[PDB]
RNA sequence: UAAAUUAUGGUCAAUUGUUAGUAUUCAUAUUAAUUUUUUUAAAUGUUUUAUCAUUUUAUAAAGGUUUAUUUUUGAAAGAUUUUUUGUAUAAAAUUUUAGGAAUAGUUAAUAAUAAUUUAUAAUUUUGAUUAGAUUGUUUUGUUAAUGCUAUUAGAUGGGUGUGGAAAAAUAAAAAAAAUAAUUAAUAUAUAUCAAUAAUAAAUUAAAUUAAUCUAUUAGUCAGAAAUGGAUGCCAGCCGUUGCGGUAAUUUCUAUGCUUUUAAAUAU
C-alpha cells in the first residue's frame, strides 16, 4: 500500500499531471498532449485506446440518488454470548467513555453508534442514556434519546416511562409528558386484592420446532434480541404508582391544577385502599453486584503521613454531603409512598420557584 | 520463441510548449524571512573554537577540519552541498551544519564530551 | 438556439472567496511560517469524496457534504479553489459532442507531431509541407477568429493505427524483412555524410 | 471485459473497504491492527463481499 | 506502467497519471526438476515424486474454492462460517460424544460446477440422547476437549428404529462387514 | 534527548558515566523559561484537540442519525414486502 | 501447459487433472479411484459370516 | 518444441564446461563426414556431470572452458548441445 | 563514481536536455560555416545591442572563437557581459536571437516577472535616491537607478558597517511591493540595511531595550500597540 | 403465516409517516454556511461581510481586464518598433484575449465566476472589444512590414525573427522568408476582419 | 524490553505505541519523490503497512506550474503550486477523538492548510525566544480578565456541545392538540 | 402462449505466423521474461538516569512446514483523587507428488487424579502417517475469452519463565521523555537478488544550472539481397525441407549488395 517501490494507495485517487522537471519525456517544457493520451493514461491493454475514468463515463443516474438509499436491510445474527458481551460494552460506554474526558453528548453518540452497528438498543440502554444525560444537566439530548426510541418503535416499559417522565419534570414541559402518557401508559393499572403479585414471567423464550426451522423463510427465524418481546415481563412488578406520581409532578410543573388534582387524587385513593405491590429485586445490569474481594492489600488510612486518605475498607474522612437514609423509593409501603409523594410534589414546587 | 527483440522503438517528439515556458512569478525566501549571521561570543570567539566545542563524538571529529574554513562568516555561509564540495566526510559534516544552525537558534554548542 | 436555450451558455459560477484564518496564539514568533514561496493547494479525500461517479454532486455549492479545497497564497491568506483547480482533482474528462459542428480530432495530419506520424524527424516550416499536402500556412491564434459555438471539443478515444496498435504482429514471417504494420520507415543509409549548411 | 479489469489495484475494480465495517461493526479493524502477530504472513481476515452475495442474510 | 511496451519505457520509478503500480514477477522461468533418486528405490511407500510439484493452496490449479452457498447457509444464518452444521450421527463409542458426518461445498470456477465433500466432527452431547443414525443439528462453541468444538444443538430426526433395537439389548446398527481395504490377499477358510 | 551540558555536576567515577544531570540554578531557571514558551504552544495545540473532538462527535450525531432515518425506512420497507410475500405464499 | 508439471509428455498433465475433475470425485458409488487394482479380488478367499442378532 | 533435449541446461539458457576429450562421429545418412564432438564436464550441487556436445567453435591457442548453448537439430543423432565460444 | 550518472535537475525555465546518446546524436551531424549570410556583424541593423553585449577578450581566450566567426543564430555558448547591469554569463547567440535570453539577472529587472512594464511605480532615482550611492560601483549605477523601486532585481551593495559587498533585492531594500503581490517580512527594511553578517547587531538593540524597560520581552509588543466599527456575523452559539 | 416469530414492530414505520423524523437539521453540525450563495448565509453574514468575502474574485477580474487594455494600448497600432529587436504584434493581444475567453467559456477550465463580475469590473472604454480589434486589423495592413508576421521588411529576413511568441518558428523546424503583400494576403486581412 | 536492543531504530514506550501521523515515502531520485501522510502506530515493522491505521494522503514536494487553471495575469496565482491531498475527517477523528501524535514535517503541512497552528520547530531566527516574569504577566492579567460565566460558556461551546436549542425549536417540537 | 414506442439509455469483448498429401493443442512468429550492461542508495557510537545499579527502547541468521500460525490493555495512547467493571487463548472452508498402506506418549469421559483411573477408544482408501518438493487464501504474464502461467517475504520447542505482549544476540533508515537539526531530499563506491535506460541512434541547436557519456553487430538457397576465388560427400552449413559428386545463388574467403532502424543467438 504505502512506503514501497511499488505502492498502490498513492495512485488510487485522481491527481493533476506533474511536470516539475524531466521525467524522461522532458516534461518541464514539453507539450505532453499526445504523450498524455497514448503513453501516460492507463489503457485496457497494451495498444488499446486510453481508458477514461472521468466523470463523463459514469451515467447520470448516480446523482439522482437520495442518501443511504443504496443500503439494504442487514440481518446480522451472532451468538447469544456475543449479544451479552456487546450490550454490556455499549452500556458501560454510554455510562462513560473516558475519564474526565467524557462530554455528556458522548452518551448520545454511543447509543446512536449502537444502532448504526445493527444492534437493538435494549431498555437498559435507554434508561442509562437518559439518566446519564439528565444528570449532566443536558435536557434536550435526553428527549432526543426518547425520540430515537420512538422511531425504533420500541415499546417503552414502565421503568423507561419513569425515566422519561423524570426528564419531563426537570424540563418542566408538560406537553412531552402528555403525549408520552397518551401513547404508552394509559391502560396501566394498580394492584388490587384479587390481582396477583409480581406476575410470573410468561414468555416461552423463542425456539424452533424442526418444521419451523426447515420450512420457514430466513427472516422468520431471525431473532435479534428485540425489546417488545419482554416488555410484558419487564412490567410484571407493577411500578405504576411511580408513573402516576411523576405525572402529578408534571401537571403541576406546567401550571395546570385540574389534571394534577386528578392524578394526585387517584394516586392517594389507591394508596389508601389497595395492597402494597411487591417491589422488584435490584436489576443486575444497572446496579451490578458486589463481587467478593478481600480488602487486605489496601492503602491503610494513614498512608500518606500528611493527611487522612479515604480507603476501600473503611471511610475515614466523614460524609461530604448528608444522605437521607431511606431505601429506594419502590420498597416503601403504600402509606409511606403517599407521604413520599407529598414530599415529591413540594420538591417540584421548590424547583419551579427556582426556575 | 522470441530471439528477435522489439518490433518497434516508440518515440515521442519533443515540441516545446508556449504555455510551460511562460514567465514564472518568483520570490526568494530571504525576503519573507531575512537571513542573518550571529556575531561570535566570548564563549565562541572564532570558527575553530566553535569546531572545538562542537566536537563530541569520536566519529564526528570536528576540530580537525579547521583548515577547511578560512573564517567565521564562511562557516555560516556554508550549506551541505557546498560542504561536501570541500571534502568533509559525512556524519562529521552534518554534525557541523547541525551545530551552526543550532547556534543560530539561540542555542550555542555547549555539550558534554562523550568521548571519554 | 441562443435565444431559445439561454442556459446552455453558463454565465454563473461559484465565487472565489477568502476563508477566515485560525488564530495563532504564538503570535508574531510564528506569523512568518504560513507565509512562503508558493501557493499551497489542499484537496480533500475520504470515503465520501473523490468519486467520479458523484462528481457534480460533490462540486455542487448546495451540498454541504461537498468536497472541500483550500489554497494558501504565498502571502499567507487562504481562498476557495477556482473551478479549474477544483476540476483538476478528478480524472481528466473528455467533452466532445458531434451533433452540429465537427470537434477537433486527434492523430490527424496537422495534429500529430513528427516522430509518431512519420518515424523520422520532419522539419516543421510554416511553408510548403509536401508530406502534409499543404501549400503554405498562416497561423492565426487557433480559436480567435472563429465563432465560439463552432468550438466543440476533442476526441482522443480511439487507437491511432499508424502509430501504435493492439496485438502487434509480423504481417509476413518470410521474407524476414516485414514487421508489424506500425513500423513503416525509410531505409537508413550506409554511414552518414554531413554537408555543411549555411549555404 | 479485459485485462484492465483484472487489475484490482484500481479501486474501481475492487469491492470497497467499508463493507467489512457494515458486517463486523464500525472502526472494528483498529482493534485488529495492534495485534501481536500480524502481517506475517497473516492478518485478521478481511471480509469484503458485495452485500447482495452475502450467504448469511440473503 | 504495465500497459506500456518494452520500448516505450522511460522512467521506472513512478506512474505518471494513474493506473495500477505493478511488479512484474517473472512467470516464465523454465524451472526444473532435479532427479535425486533411482526409479527403483524412492523413499516413500505410497506416493512417488517424479516431477515438479504445483505448490499453491487456492493458488492451485484447477482452482477449487470455498463455497458458502450450499444447503447449510440456505437454512441458517450463521454468525461465523461453520457455526452450524446438519449431519448424521456415526458412532457413539465415547461417553457424551457424538461423532457427526457432515457435507460442505467446493466450487470449480473453471468447470463452473460444485462438489460436496464430507467431514467428521466430534459433538458434545451431555446426557447421551443420540443414537447412531440420527439426523442432528450441531453448533460451534466453547472448546470442550482437544477435538470437540461442537455440541449437539437439536435432534431433527431421532432413530426410532435404532432406539427400539437398543431397548431389546442389541446394538443400534449392525457392524460393517469388511474393514478398510488391503493390498494383501487374506486366505481364511471356514 | 535530555541535553547534558559541560557545566552540569561532573561525576568522578570509573565504574559509570562521566556526567550526572544535576543543574546550576542558572540552567534550571533557563529551562523553566524555554519550557514556559513551549507551554504557550501546547495550550493552543491540545485546545484544538478537544475542539476537533466535539466537531467530529457532533457531525457524527447528525449524519449517523440521518442514516438511521433512511435505513429504518428501508428496513421497514423490506419487512412490509416480506410479510406481503408471505400472504401471497 | 507448462512442460515441467508431472511427466515429460502433455497427456500426463491431463491424466493427473482427472483426479481433480468435479464430476469424477470419490463417493459411496465410485471409490478407490487411484488404486482400484491393488484391492481387487482381495477378499475372495476371505470367508466372513454376515451379521445376524435377529432371527 | 522438444523440452527433453535441454535436460543438462537445467533451466538455464547457457552453460559453462571444462574440456576433456574430442572424438569424431559419423552423422546419419545421407550425410557423410566427420562431425567433431567435444566431451565436457561441469558440476551442479557437487555432482559432476559429463555433458556431450557438438563442436562448432573456433579453437585458438590452447584453452579449457567453453560456453554451451542450446538447440536446433543436427546431422549427428543424440548430440543435443552446441558450443558458443571457448575461454 | 556511480552518482555521476544521475541526470541534473531541469527547472521550469529550461528546454530539451540532450543528456543521452539518442539526444546528442542527431545534432552531432550538423556542421556550421559562417558564409556572410550567417555572420552576426552584418546584421547589426537589428541585433546591434546583442553585438555590444559580447565579451570580446574573454571569448577568444577561453573558446578560441573569433568574433568574425559568430553566426547570428550560432549555437556555441560564448561569454557575455550584460550592458545593463554589468554581470557576466555564458549563453549562446541563438537563444538570445530566437527568443530573448538575457543575463539571468535582468530577468527579474522589472517587478512581477509576469506583467512586464505594467508597473506604475516610480524609479529608484526618485522614491529613495539615497540608495544609488550604496550600489557597488561597476559604472552601471545610472542604469540600476532607472529600475522600479518595487523591482525584484538582485543588486549588489557595499555594506555601510564593514564596507564589504553583499547582494540583496531592490524592493527588499526599499520595502515597497506592488499591490497584490506577496507582502514581505515587516522588518525587511531594517534587516537588509547591512551584511548578512553585520545585520544582527543593530536590530538586536530594540529588543535589549524592551527587556531593559519591563524586564520582559515578548514579540507581542508591536501587535499590542496596533490595538491602541468592525462588521461581524451573527453567531449560532445561542 | 403467524408461525415462527412475532412481526417486528418497526414494520409500522412503513405505513404511518408519524414516525419519520430527523432530529437534526441539515448543517446543524456546524456546516450551515457551506453554501456561499444561500439566503441563509446572506442573512448570517450580512452584505458588507459578503463584499469582504468576494473581493478577491473582483480583483481577479480587474486584473484580467487591466492586462488586456495595457496590451491593447501597447500594440494598438500594429506595426511600430517597441523595443530592442522586438516590434508590435497584434497576435500578442489576440492570444491573450483567447486565454481570457477560455477562462470564461471553455469546458476544461470552466471559471465562470469571472463573468459575474463584469457589470462592475469592466472598463467603460473596453466595452466595444471586437471593435477595437477591428481597428487593429486596419492598422495591421501597413506596407513596410510582412503581412504574415508583422516584422519590418528592411531590418528582418525571416518571419518571426526575434519574436519571443512566434508561431512561425518551431523547435527543430526551419526558417521561413517573408511573404509579400498583394491580393492574397489583402483578402486574408479582409476575411479576418469579417 | 528487548534483551539486545535493536540499536538503530529506538523508540519510547514499547510496541505498538501510540497512533502517530507520519510523512513517509520510498527513497528515490529526487525528481520523482512523493510522500504519504499516514496514521500508524509508533513501532513500525519491515513493511509500513502491517501497522497502518489510516491513509491520510499524497504530498508532492515539487513546486508545480498550474496548467490546470488558465494562465492568469494576477501576480500571486502564478507562483508555483505545491500539491497535497488531506483526508480531514480521519484526521479530525484520529487527532481529535483518538488523540494522535505528530512528527514535525506533517505538522508544517497541516499548518499551511489551516488545520493546525504552525509547529514548534518553525523558527524565524530573526526573533529570539521570549522572556517571562510572573508579576508583569500578573499586571497584564489583572488588567484584562473576562467574567467567570462568559468564560465558562466559552469553554462550554468550544469543548462540549455546540449545537443548542433556542426557544423557537423547542416551541416547534412540542406536541399539539390531540395529544396536547 | 402476444407482439410494443413516447424509439442508439446502464459508458468499447474481439483473435493478423509462407504453410507443404492426410490424421494429432508441438520447430522458424508477436507480447512477457533470462542472455543484457552501476541514474538510489548509504557510514559507524542507540540514548537518557539517582552510579559498580535502576528507568525508557518487541519479529529480516539458518533449519522446510500442505487437516499448518491462533489471542488480551495491566505498557503507551490517556484527559481527574481512590477504589471498577465484563469481553481472550476457540473454530469452518481452500492443501501438492503417474502408477497408494496403515499410522501412534496416543481418542472420550471423569478432574485443577491417574509413569497400572474407566471404556466395545482416535486417525486412514471420501487417500492417512512417514518421505519428496514447496514460504498458505487482494499482487504476474499471455489472451477476444470460462483458462493456462507467476506472486516475494515474514512466527522454528523448552530448560529462575523477565515483560502489557517473547518478537530478545550484526546486517536501521521508525527521531527515541529540553526545539540536536529541517536552506532538507547528495548517498561513495558498495551490495543483494532487483530497479524495464540504444530516453530526439542521426541535418538547423538546446527561453540551463552545461554536469554523465563518444556508443557497435545481422543476413546474402527457399524468403529483401550476388558476383569472383577457392573446396569437391571433404572441410563445413543446419529454425526447417535439406545442401557439399569439379560449374555450390545452401560451405570457407574477398568484395559488393540487402533490410520496416533499441541485435543477433540460446532458454
Ligand atoms: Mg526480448
Ligand atoms: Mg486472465
Ligand atoms: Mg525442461
Ligand atoms: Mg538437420
Ligand atoms: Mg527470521
Ligand atoms: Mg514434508
Ligand atoms: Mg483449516
Ligand atoms: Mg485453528
Ligand atoms: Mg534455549
Ligand atoms: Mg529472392
Ligand atoms: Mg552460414
Ligand atoms: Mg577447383
Ligand atoms: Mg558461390
Ligand atoms: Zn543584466
Ligand atoms: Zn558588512
Ligand atoms: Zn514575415
Amino acid at each position: 500500500k504505502v512506503d514501497s517501490f511499488h505502492a498502490n494507495t498513492q495512485y488510487q485517487h485522481a491527481w493533476p499531471l506533474l511536470s516539475h522537471d524531466d521525467l524522461g519525456n522532458s516534461d518541464q517544457s514539453n507539450n505532453t498532449k499526445n504523450i498524455m493520451y497514448s503513453m501516460y493514461m492507463p489503457k485496457r491493454n497494451k495498444g488499446t485506446a486510453p481508458w477514461f475514468r472521468g466523470a463523463d463515463t459514469y451515467s447520470v443516474k448516480y446523482c439522482e440518488q437520495g442518501r443511504y438509499e443504496y443500503q439494504r436491510y442487514l440481518m446480522i445474527n451472532r451468538f447469544p454470548s456475543e449479544y451479552k458481551k456487546h450490550f454490556l460494552s455499549f452500556l458501560s460506554n454510554i455510562r462513560m467513555s473516558s475519564g474526565s474526558a467524557t462530554i455528556p453528548q458522548e452518551a448520545l453518540h454511543w447509543l446512536l453508534r449502537m444502532i448504526v452497528d445493527n444492534f437493538n438498543p435494549q431498555h437498559v440502554h435507554y434508561i442509562a442514556a437518559m439518566k446519564t444525560l439528565q444528570s449532566a444537566g443536558e435536557l434536550d439530548m435526553a428527549r432526543d434519546v426518547w425520540k430515537i426510541m420512538e422511531r425504533q418503535q420500541t415499546w417503552p416499559c414502565t421503568a423507561t416511562i419513569c425515566a422519561y417522565l423524570d426528564v419531563c419534570v426537570e424540563a418542566g414541559e408538560k406537553t412531552w409528558a402528555m403525549e408520552a402518557w397518551n401513547r404508552y401508559c394509559t391502560e396501566l393499572k394498580f394492584l388490587e386484592p384479587g390481582e396477583v403479585d409480581p406476575k410470573p414471567i410468561s414468555r416461552v423464550p423463542f425456539s424452533l420446532t424442526r418444521e419451523e426451522l426447515l420450512y420457514l423463510p430466513k427472516w422468520k427465524k431471525h431473532f435479534d434480541h428485540d425489546p417488545n418481546l419482554d416488555v410484558m415481563d419487564l412490567n410484571r412488578f407493577n411500578r405504576t404508582r411511580e408513573v402516576y406520581l411523576r405525572m402529578a409532578q408534571v401537571m403541576l410543573a406546567g401550571g395546570e391544577r385540574n389534571a394534577f388534582q386528578h392524578f394526585f387524587t387517584k394516586l392517594e385513593e389507591a394508596m389508601l385502599n389497595k395492597p402494597t405491590p411487591v417491589p422488584e429485586p435490584p436489576n443486575p445490569h444497572l446496579v451490578r453486584r458486589p463481587r467478593w474481594a478481600p480488602y487486605e492489600h489496601c492503602k491503610s488510612v494513614h498512608h500518606s503521613p500528611w493527611r487522612l486518605q479515604n480507603n476501600g475498607r473503611a471511610l475515614a474522612l466523614g460524609p461530604p454531603v448528608t444522605i437521607e437514609d431511606e431505601m429506594q423509593s419502590r420498597f416503601f409501603s403504600n402509606d409511606q409512598f403517599l407521604v413520599h409523594s407529598v414530599k415529591e410534589v413540594l420538591r417540584i414546587v421548590l424547583q419551579e420557584h427556582k426556575r | 520463441d522470441q530471439t528477435y527483440g522489439p518490433h518497434k522503438s516508440y518515440k515521442y517528439t519533443y515540441m516545446p510548449d508556449p504555455r510551460k515556458l511562460a514567465p514564472i512569478e518568483t520570490t526568494q525566501r530571504s525576503e519573507i524571512v531575512p537571513q542573518s549571521i550571529r556575531p561570535p561570543t566570548s564563549y565562541v570567539p572564532n570558527h575553530e573554537t566553535f569546531l572545538e566545542r562542537a566536537d563530541i563524538h569520536r566519529l564526528r571529529p570536528t576540530s580537525d577540519f579547521k583548515a577547511s574554513f578560512k573564517d567565521w562568516n564562511d562557516l555560516f555561509t556554508c550549506d551541505k552541498r557546498q560542504l561536501r564540495v570541500r571534502g568533509i566526510p559525512r556524519m562529521t559534516r552534518d554534525a557541523i551544519r547541525t551545530a551552526v544552525q543550532a547556534f543560530q537558534n539561540g542555542n550555542p554548542p555547549e555539550r558534554f564530551d562523550t568521548k571519554e | 438556439y441562443r435565444r431559445m436555450f439561454p442556459e446552455m451558455i453558463g454565465r454563473t459560477g461559484e465565487p472565489v472567496q477568502q476563508y477566515g484564518q485560525m488564530p495563532i496564539w504564538a503570535g508574531p514568533h510564528r506569523q512568518h511560517a504560513n507565509k512562503s514561496e508558493h501557493n499551497w493547494m489542499f484537496a480533500e479525500i475520504g470515503v465520501n469524496v473523490g468519486h467520479e461517479a458523484l462528481k457534480k454532486l460533490e462540486l455542487d455549492p448546495t451540498n454541504e457534504k461537498r468536497r472541500r479545497f483550500v489554497i494558501r497564497q504565498p502571502d499567507g491568506t487562504l481562498r476557495s479553489a477556482k473551478m479549474s483547480e477544483m476540476r483538476a482533482w478528478y480524472w481528466k474528462e473528455e467533452w466532445a459532442d458531434f451533433r452540429f459542428w465537427a470537434p477537433q480530432m486527434e492523430w490527424g495530419i496537422e495534429n500529430t507531431p513528427s516522430q509518431e506520424q512519420y518515424q523520422e524527424h520532419v522539419p516543421d516550416t510554416t511553408d510548403a509541407d509536401f508530406r502534409k499536402q499543404r501549400r503554405i500556412q498562416s497561423r492565426p491564434v487557433k480559436w480567435f477568429y472563429e465563432s465560439h459555438y463552432t468550438r466543440t471539443g476533442s476526441f482522443a478515444g480511439f487507437q491511432p493505427l499508424r502509430f501504435m496498435q493492439r496485438r502487434t504482429e509480423r504481417e509476413v514471417r518470410w521474407p524476414d524483412v516485414i514487421n508489424a504494420a506500425v513500423q513503416i520507415q525509410k531505409r537508413k543509409p550506409a554511414a552518414y555524410i554531413f554537408k555543411a549548411i549555411p549555404e | 471485459s479485459f485485462k484492465y479489469a483484472t487489475k484490482l489495484q484500481h479501486d474501481e475494480m475492487r469491492q470497497p473497504y467499508y463493507i467489512h465495517e457494515k458486517r463486523y461493526g464500525i472502526f472494528s479493524n483498529e482493534r485488529n491492527i495492534a495485534k501481536a502477530r500480524r502481517g506475517l504472513p497473516f492478518i485478521t481476515p478481511l471480509y469484503t463481499k458485495h452485500m447482495n452475495l452475502w450467504d448469511t442474510d440473503t | 506502467p504495465w500497459w506500456n511496451f518494452q520500448t516505450e519505457h522511460r522512467q521506472r520509478c513512478v506512474l505518471m497519471y494513474g493506473g495500477a503500480r505493478t511488479k512484474n514477477t517473472h512467470n516464465a522461468n523454465h524451472r526444473v526438476f532435479i532427479k535425486k533418486y533411482k526409479r527403483n528405490a524412492f523413499p516413500n511407500r505410497t506416493r512417488h515424486h517424479w516431477a515438479v510439484s504445483m505448490t499453491g493452496v487456492l493458488s492451485q490449479r484447477p482452482r477449487r474454492m470455498p463455497w458458502p452457498y450450499d444447503l447449510t447457509s440456505l437454512i441458517f444464518n450463521q454468525p461465523r462460517q461453520g457455526s452450524d452444521k446438519i449431519g448424521y450421527v456415526v458412532g457413539t463409542s465415547m461417553l457424551k460424544t457424538a461423532v457427526v458426518a457432515t457435507n460442505h461445498m467446493v466450487y470449480y470456477p473453471k468447470f463452473n460446477q460444485r462438489v460436496s465433500r464430507t467431514k467428521r466432527f466430534f459433538a458434545h452431547d451431555e446426557d447421551l440422547a443420540c443414537v447412531e443414525g440420527d439426523l442432528v443439528h450441531i453448533k460451534q462453541c466453547r472448546k470442550i476437549s482437544k477435538y470437540k468444538h461442537y455440541y449437539v444443538f437439536s435432534i431433527l430426526e431421532p432413530n426410532v428404529e435404532g432406539r427400539e433395537r437398543l431397548k431389546l439389548g442389541l446394538k443400534a446398527v449392525p457392524p460393517p462387514l469388511f474393514g478398510y481395504p488391503v493390498s494383501r490377499r487374506i486366505v481364511k477358510l471356514n | 534527548r535530555q541535553i547534558r551540558p559541560y557545566y552540569n555536576l561532573p561525576s568522578k567515577s570509573e565504574h559509570g558515566r562521566k556526567m550526572t544531570g544535576f543543574l546550576t540554578p542558572y540552567r534550571h531557571w533557563m529551562w523553566k523559561q524555554n519550557e514556559l514558551w513551549r507551554n504557550v504552544h501546547e495550550a493552543q495545540f491540545e485546545h484544538l484537540r478537544r475542539v476537533y473532538k466535539r466537531q467530529w462527535l457532533e457531525s457524527f450525531r447528525v449524519n449517523a442519525d440521518e442514516y438511521i432515518y433512511k435505513y429504518n425506512i428501508t428496513k421497514a420497507a423490506q419487512l412490509a414486502q416480506w410479510e406481503c410475500e408471505m400472504k401471497e405464499q | 501447459i507448462a512442460h515441467w508439471y508431472c511427466g515429460h509428455k502433455f497427456r500426463h498433465r491431463f491424466m493427473r487433472d482427472k483426479r481433480f475433475h468435479p464430476s469424477l470425485q470419490a463417493s459411496h458409488d465410485a471409490r478407490n479411484r487411484f488404486s482400484k487394482r491393488r484391492h481387487f479380488k482381495t477378499n475372495r478367499w476371505n470367508y466372513q459370516q454376515a451379521y445376524r442378532d435377529m432371527p | 518444441l522438444f523440452f527433453l533435449r535441454m535436460w543438462f541446461l537445467y533451466g538455464c539458457c547457457l552453460r559453462f564446461v571444462l574440456f576433456v576429450l574430442c572424438y569424431y562421429m559419423s552423422p546419419r545418412l545421407p550425410s557423410s563426414g566427420n562431425r567433431r564432438v567435444l566431451y565436457a564436464v561441469f558440476y551442479l550441487y557437487n555432482f559432476v556431470w559429463m555433458l556431450r556436445c557438438f563442436f562448432c567453435c573456433f579453437i585458438g591457442l590452447v584453452m579449457s572452458l567453453f560456453i554451451i548453448e542450446g538447440g536446433g537439430f543436427v546431422d549427428l543423432p543424440g548430440v543435443k548441445y552446441y558450443t558458443r565460444i571457448v575461454s | 563514481s556511480r552518482w555521476s550518472s544521475v541526470w541534473p535537475n531541469m527547472r521550469y525555465g529550461s528546454m530539451f536536455l540532450s543528456y543521452s546518446v539518442g539526444r546528442k546524436l542527431p545534432m552531432k551531424g550538423v556542421n556550421w560555416v559562417t558564409r556572410d549570410s550567417n555572420r552576426l556583424l552584418n546584421f547589426s541593423n537589428r541585433y546591434s545591442a546583442v553585438i555590444s553585449d559580447i565579451d570580446v577578450k574573454r571569448t577568444e581566450e577561453e573558446l578560441n572563437v573569433a568574433l568574425s566567426d559568430i553566426r547570428w543564430n550560432d549555437h556555441r555558448r560564448i561569454y557575455w557581459k550584460c550592458s545593463f547591469c554589468g554581470s557576466s554569463y555564458r549563453k549562446n547567440v541563438s537563444v538570445r536571437t530566437k527568443y530573448h535570453a538575457g543575463c539571468n539577472f535582468c530577468k527579474k529587472k522589472y517587478p512581477s516577472e509576469v506583467r512586464g512594464e505594467q508597473h506604475g511605480s516610480p524609479p529608484v532615482s526618485q522614491a529613495a535616491p539615497e540608495l544609488t550611492e550604496q550600489l557597488v560601483d561597476n559604472g552601471k549605477r545610472d542604469n540600476l537607478a532607472t529600475l522600479a523601486v518595487t523591482s525584484k532585481f538582485y543588486a549588489e551593495w557595499t555594506c555601510r558597517g564593514c564596507g564589504g559587498s553583499y547582494r540583496s533585492t531592490i524592493r527588499s531594500r526599499t520595502g515597497q511591493v506592488e499591490a497584490g503581490q506577496c507582502t514581505l517580512h515587516p522588518d525587511i527594511v531594517a534587516w537588509s540595511a547591512y551584511c548578512p553578517s553585520c545585520s544582527w547587531r543593530p536590530n538586536m538593540v530594540p529588543i535589549a531595550e524592551e527587556v531593559s524597560r519591563s524586564g520582559q520581552f515578548l514579540g507581542l509588543e508591536r501587535s499590542m500597540e496596533e490595538l491602541g466599527p468592525i462588521p461581524r456575523r451573527k453567531r449560532l452559539a445561542c | 403465516l403467524y408461525k415462527g416469530i412475532p412481526r417486528p414492530a418497526i414494520t409500522n414505520l412503513h405505513y404511518e409517516p408519524a414516525w419519520r423524523y430527523t432530529l437534526y437539521q441539515a448543517g446543524a453540525h456546524g456546516a450551515q454556511l457551506s453554501n456561499p450563495r444561500s439566503p441563509f448565509t446572506a442573512k448570517v453574514l450580512g452584505d458588507e461581510l459578503m463584499q469582504v468575502r468576494d473581493i478577491k474574485s473582483v480583483e481577479h477580474c480587474k486584473a484580467w481586464f487591466d492586462r488586456l487594455q495595457y496590451l491593447i494600448n501597447l500594440h494598438y497600432e500594429a506595426v511600430g518598433d517597441i523595443g530592442e529587436f522586438k516590434s508590435r504584434h497584434t497576435r500578442h493581444v489576440h492570444e491573450f484575449f483567447v486565454a481570457f475567453h477560455d477562462a470564461l467559456s471553455s469546458l476544461d477550465f470552466r471559471d465562470t465566476y469571472l463573468f459575474d463580475q463584469f457589470k462592475a469590473v469592466r472598463p467603460p472604454e473596453l466595452s466595444d472589444l471586437f471593435g477595437i480589434f477591428l481597428e487593429m486589423e486596419a492598422n495591421y495592413v501597413h506596407e513596410d512590414y510582412c503581412p504574415r508576421c508583422s516584422l519590418p521588411y528592411s531590418t528582418t529576413r525571416y518571419c518571426g525573427e526575434g519574436d519571443v511568441d512566434t508561431p512561425f518558428r518551431k523547435h527543430r523546424g526551419r526558417w521561413a522568408p517573408h511573404q509579400k503583400w498583394g491580393r492574397e494576403w489583402y483578402d486574408v486581412v479582409a476575411r479576418r476582419a469579417e | 524490553a528487548r534483551a539486545v536492543i535493536k540499536r538503530r531504530s529506538p523508540q519510547l514506550w514499547g510496541a505498538p505505541g501510540a497512533p502517530i501521523i507520519r510523512m513517509r515515502g520510498h527513497h528515490v531520485v529526487w525528481k520523482f519523490q512523493s510522500y504519504d501522510l499516514v496514521v500508524e502506530h509508533t513501532h513500525k515493522r519491515r513493511n509500513s503497512d502491517i501497522r497502518l491505521l489510516h491513509y491520510l494522503g499524497k504530498h508532492c514536494p515539487h513546486p508545480q506550474k498550474s496548467l490546470w487553471s488558465p494562465d492568469t495575469p494576477v501576480a500571486q496565482d502564478r507562483h508555483l503550486f505545491m500539491l497535497t491531498t488531506v483526508d480531514i475527517d480521519a484526521f479530525k477523528y484520529w487527532f481529535g477523538v483518538k488523540r494522535c501524535r505528530l512528527s514535525m514535517k506533517p505538522w508544517a503541512l497541516l499548518a499551511k492548510a489551516g488545520l493546525l497552528p504552525p509547529s514548534l520547530t518553525q523558527n524565524s531566527k530573526i526573533m529570539p525566544k521570549p522572556l517571562f516574569d510572573k508579576e508583569s504577566l500578573m499586571r497584564y492579567y489583572l488588567a484584562n480578565r473576562k467574567d467567570e460565566d462568559v468564560m465558562a460558556r466559552e469553554k462550554y461551546l468550544n469543548y462540549e456541545n455546540s449545537m443548542v436549542k433556542t426557544e423557537e425549536e423547542r416551541a416547534a417540537e412540542r406536541p399539539v392538540a390531540p395529544y396536547l
